[PDB]
């Protein structure tokens, strides 16, 4: 779908 | 008539203030347990040099199957020397970092970097193996590495005029 949305392999720290 | 000054203005203050709090986040530690860092936020602003596009890839995204380049940033906060790797969200972010980046040691502050840590699923699916070609998962350490998206801003310093503002301003 998005290259960091869901089915990334890197998730943003929060 | 507000004037487009003011964009470039308003970027200037911005720039400099994240860049003082996140600098002090990053020497003070990325988040301490549960958000207890110094200023816990999912974006930064810092100052750093270009040092080189390293030849390999990411695998950022699993269903589309897309890398994105490596954009080695490395710098000293405060005692410490964070070296990580800047990337870049679409192919749009990429093309345009890498013809920004064609000055070598390019000193430049990166605006609104979103560091992403990397991870995945972990159940297995034990099922529909079929698909499988004889490869079994080498052991990867989970880094992480400091995206720049379409929000970002890469500020060139020509001169060390801006440099000197921040660095003087911060202190370390």
């Amino acid at each position: 779908q998005d290259d960091f949305g869901d089915g990334c392999l890197l998730q943003i720290v929060n | 008539m507000e004037i487009e000054e003011d964009l470039n203005l308003k970027i200037l203050e911005d720039v400099k203030k994240l860049y003082l709090q996140s600098f002090d986040y990053i020497k003070n530690g990325i988040s301490s347990g549960g958000s207890g860092g110094s200023i816990d936020l999912s974006r930064i602003t810092f100052l750093y040099k270009f040092i080189s596009v390293n030849p390999t890839l990411l695998l950022i995204n699993e269903k589309t199957q897309a890398k994105r380049r490596i954009f080695q940033g490395e710098y000293l906060y405060g005692k410490k020397k964070i070296q990580f790797n800047i990337i870049a969200k679409n192919l749009e972010i990429e093309r345009e970092l890498i013809q920004f980046f064609k000055k070598p040691y390019q000193c430049y502050i990166m605006h609104n970097v979103q560091v992403f840590q990397m991870l995945n699923k972990n159940k297995n699916n034990n099922v529909v193996e079929f698909m499988d070609s004889e490869d079994l998962q080498s052991s990867v350490d989970s880094q992480l590495y400091y995206l720049i998206d379409e929000s970002s801003h890469v500020l060139e310093d020509d001169s060390m005029d801006f440099i000197s503002t921040l660095t003087r301003l911060s202190d370390s």
